[PDB]
DNA sequence: AGACAGCCCACATGGCATTCCACTTATCACTGG
RNA sequence: AUAAACCGCCAGUGAUAAGUGGAAUGCCAUGUGGGCUGUCGAGUUCCCGGCCGGG
């Protein structure tokens, strides 16, 4: 489910309070990617998660959107995967050729930039679709990992 | 070392319209310290010895009383310029004495307005730095005994 | 029907500084609990007399002095056409109460409002009296008479029966004293305003190692409600007892003044040459100001402009209904935010709106 | 009279971070800084009195006073403070000019009261706000004046009491000849 | 349990100069709480407690008119000091008594900038965390009496 | 991690009202050493 | 163990009734904040599975 939540500030200062704050909305293994951050209401977050977010008095949800998952081989979409590149990789290079490992099984990438990883990709669909369910690399409880798919 | 009553005095008729407006505005004795130019008017006649300044204040607000109604001549009381003024009832006077501090000085003031009195102003200005329930008391005194006369 | 007209005026203005004080501050007020930026009566009034408009439709501004030698050695040019100098000397001298003689300076007891044509009528009397024989205690006993012929004099100079005289020591004192028609109020911002500082400097063309000046200037932009009060039958009276439309033409020359004109200074500077975006008008039996619509400071939403029209349209209907209030009202506004109570009629343009204003609400 | 010119459209300014690099040291900066800028789409007001202005030149014509106005439509439409130019250089021409004859000053800055979004920049609405705001009080205030309006790009018209004029020389010589 | 004003003095002389120039930058007194260098800089001197920390941003801001302005020596009042430099006109001064808020913090440090002002610092510095009612009109005494005396 | 300018400069003028007004009455103890 | 010792100045009581501080009033004219400037350099650290991978 896609969830559209902003956490309040006193609850979103630190990014344990974020990864707790957000955890707090599953009474009932999730991932989530930062739109904005210190705004005055607090962090504006884009989030996707396996259950339905409950609106905490400090985590708020502004909408939730369920998806299922409709991809084709071939077709090209627009992507950002915010994730978060180790072994710090401070290259160029490496990192685009790190995204391109993961993604070269999955799905051939055409064009990119960036971390916040900006491009366009062309599609394997099962494997793809798993690998987004999965998440991308480190600090999954971090804001890292996260990757939006959007058609052209 | 004491305050040269009558060179504060010519010192106030010697303003300029400016600053004598600016100081007769005031409503309460304490406002004068928000005014520069009494600080000016007040400094050389010992303003910055603390123990001098409730007393210049004294003297200043009741000049301030404007434009010239407190006009200088054994000496002749203040008590004794108010009743020749013979606008002011006793009850009045009376009413000065039992009203407390900052309120007294206000009330004088109004007084002294309606009088319009002629007193010796260095006397008036001792008796208004030394102000105190002696002083008020003689204020009452001389007040009843000269209306009395007359 | 009615007896009071009242202008209420919603303009903004860009960033400027329309009214200094000692200190060459913006003017300052509390309301009802933040700052507003306030444009004195006295600025708005003055901005109105002195104005082109005003000498083009209304007349001649009045005279106002404290120096009387000036003033009888202008009248002693125009009525010395009309009257022999002798008399206009006493007639100057018996309006004021101060004695004229030829000296430098002859200063009235304060800064007083005079109407020449006033004066010459006055001049025309003591002419007679004096030529009759009369004495002036008994002339002035005969002018107490017939009050009315004194103040349409006052036609000629409108102002002083809009905003009015006080005497204090002249024959002026027993006759010509006059209440003002309009009661105006300082116009104050709907929102609150924290003052701008602009921090300027003169460049000295023969010092190149530095500036010659540097200094701070306070200025806002802000969004004003003006009001003001017409009372129509003392308009009436001021004037000599004119009717009805002679006194329904000098409001709707106000309420055009009142939607236009922006006080002078310091517009060749700041140049907030703007005009007023709502204008409404209501008759009524007692004077009624809406101030109060913005006593909740208006807080911006798409501009504080809008939102203060929605404030004002909006209380003008709790007051309306609550105090239930029929009278005649109509609203002439530059943006498109319509009124709630029917009736406010709505008016396309101002022109529509002040013949609205002639024709008495129609 | 004129106005300190202001940004249509609300502003939230970059900062630019300085570095001097200094030749004699190879491992760090010898100084570092910071400075304010933005981009921004203006409204500059100006008003000619012109018997003020005559007065002024003791007497002169009014032909002279409007010679010298035309003088001033062309600046205002042109000129550009100086800093921080050099090294910012905002050499930009003015995208919209308009010049009107009337019996009071009028100061068009209300259009922009409202803070002017973002559609396909700030330029087009820009012009747009202005335009319809003024054709709302040119109806409202019921003012008949003589107007003509320069652009390089109209969305946007006014209904056409304004002159239009495809080049500004044209207009300046619009103002010369008094409408 | 006061803030130690000399031992803040000594510290922000002894600032490096990334951190004396990260706070120089700001321009109104509440942008102070977006520096680290600030709450650094305050942290050993109490801006934990609440009611300790407006005084803080005033004290650290009228520092911040650096480079070193503010030279500290019965005591020397900022007003004293303000009139002593002969730089600033009595005009200014009216303005910064008169001044609604964080307006009259930035105008204090503009004035502090333009009279390189020797004071009494934590003198100056108490002034600065009572700011201000009386303090207002007792900086106004000083400034005209040492003006006055010359 | 490291580093974070400097100089220079800060206004003058003139103006501050008047008129008139300021209570009166009833009433102020006795007892004991 | 002191002109000392013992040793009450006590009791009762409204200060009350009436009252506009008021009329007039631009704070105002003048003013560039301005000249100089690569963000480079760089791989830093909490537990479990054979550099790689999960909180």
């Amino acid at each position: 489910y896609l969830s559209k939540v902003i956490i309040a500030r006193a609850w979103s200062r630190d990014l344990y309070q974020l990864h707790q704050g957000l955890w707090h909305l599953f009474p009932n293994d999730f991932l989530f990617h930062v739109e904005k951050r210190n705004t005055p209401e607090g962090c504006h977050v884009l989030l996707q998660s396996a259950q339905m977010p409950v609106s905490t008095a400090v985590a708020t949800v502004i909408k939730t959107k369920q998806v299922e998952f409709q991809l084709q081989v071939g077709v090209p979409l627009y992507f950002r995967l915010r994730a978060n590149p180790i072994k710090p990789l401070i290259k160029e290079a490496e990192q685009i050729a790190w995204l391109q490992r993961k993604l070269g099984n999955a799905a051939r990438v055409e064009d990119v930039h960036p971390v916040c990883f900006e491009g366009v990709l062309t599609i394997d669909a099962p494997a793809l679709i798993d690998l987004v369910q999965q998440g991308i690399g480190p600090a999954k409880s971090m804001g890292c990992g996260l990757l939006s798919l959007a058609p052209l | 070392d004491e305050i040269d009553a009558m060179a504060l005095y010519r010192a106030w008729q010697q303003l300029d319209n400016g600053s004598c407006a600016q100081i007769r505005r005031v409503s309460e004795p304490d406002e004068l310290r928000d005014i520069p130019a009494f600080y000016r008017l007040v400094q050389p006649f010992g303003w910055e010895n603390p123990r001098h300044q409730q007393a210049l204040l004294r003297m200043v607000f009741c000049l301030s009383a404007g434009k010239n109604v407190i006009r200088h001549q054994t000496g002749i009381s203040l008590g004794r310029a108010l009743a020749n003024s013979g606008r002011i009832n006793e009850r009045r006077i009376f009413q000065l004495i039992r009203a407390d501090r900052t309120a007294d000085m206000v009330q004088l003031r109004r007084l002294l307005t309606h009088a319009e009195p002629v007193l010796d102003w260095p006397l008036m200005a001792r008796m208004l730095t030394w102000w105190g329930k002696r002083e008020r008391q003689q204020l009452l005194e001389d007040f009843v005994l000269t209306t009395n006369k007359n | 029907m009615s007896n009071f007209i009242n202008i209420h005026v919603l303009i903004s203005h860009s960033p400027s500084c329309l009214n200094r004080d000692d200190m060459n501050m913006q003017k300052d007020a509390i309301f009802g609990g933040k700052r507003r930026v306030r444009i004195s009566s006295q600025s708005l009034k003055r901005a109105m007399r002195k104005s082109g408009y005003y000498a083009q439709n209304i007349g001649e501004s009045s005279l106002r002095t404290i120096h009387l030698a000036q003033l009888r050695d202008v009248l002693r040019q125009k009525l010395g056409e009309r009257f022999d100098q002798k008399i206009i000397d006493k007639t100057l001298a018996l309006l004021s109460g101060k004695s004229v003689d030829e000296a430098e300076k002859i200063s009235a007891d304060a800064v007083t409002p005079w109407v020449v044509g006033e004066i010459a009528w006055f001049c025309e009397q003591v002419a007679k009296a004096e030529a009759d024989n009369l004495d002036d205690k008994k002339l002035l006993k005969v002018l107490k008479e017939d009050i009315a012929a004194i103040r349409v004099n006052l036609q000629q100079g409108v102002d002083i029966a809009l905003s009015g005289r006080m005497a204090t020591s002249g024959m002026m004192t027993e006759l010509g004293k006059v209440d003002g028609a309009m009661s105006i109020a300082h116009a104050i911002t709907t929102h609150q305003v924290d003052s701008d500082i602009d921090w300027f400097t003169a460049v000295d063309d023969l010092q190149e190692q530095g500036s010659a000046h540097l200094g701070t200037q306070e200025f806002s932009s802000g969004v004003f409600y003006r009001y003001a009060n017409i009372n129509l039958a003392q308009l009436q009276e001021n004037l000599g007892g004119a009717s009805r439309e002679q006194a329904l033409e000098i409001a709707t020359h106000v309420v055009h003044m009142l939607a236009t004109e922006v006080p002078g200074a310091k517009q060749r500077t700041y140049a907030a040459f703007n005009p007023a975006d709502m204008v409404m008008v209501n008759f009524s039996d007692m004077p009624l100001s809406m101030a109060n619509a913005f006593e909740k400071a208006v807080k911006a939403k798409d501009g504080f402009l809008q939102p203060s029209i929605q404030a004002f349209n909006q209380y003008w209907d709790r007051v309306a209904n609550g105090y239930g209030l029929n009278g005649a009202a109509a609203q002439f506004s530059l943006s498109d935010v319509d009124p709630i109570t029917a009736q406010v009629k709505q008016m396309p343009t101002l022109e529509q709106l002040k013949s609205w204003v002639r024709n008495n609400g129609e």
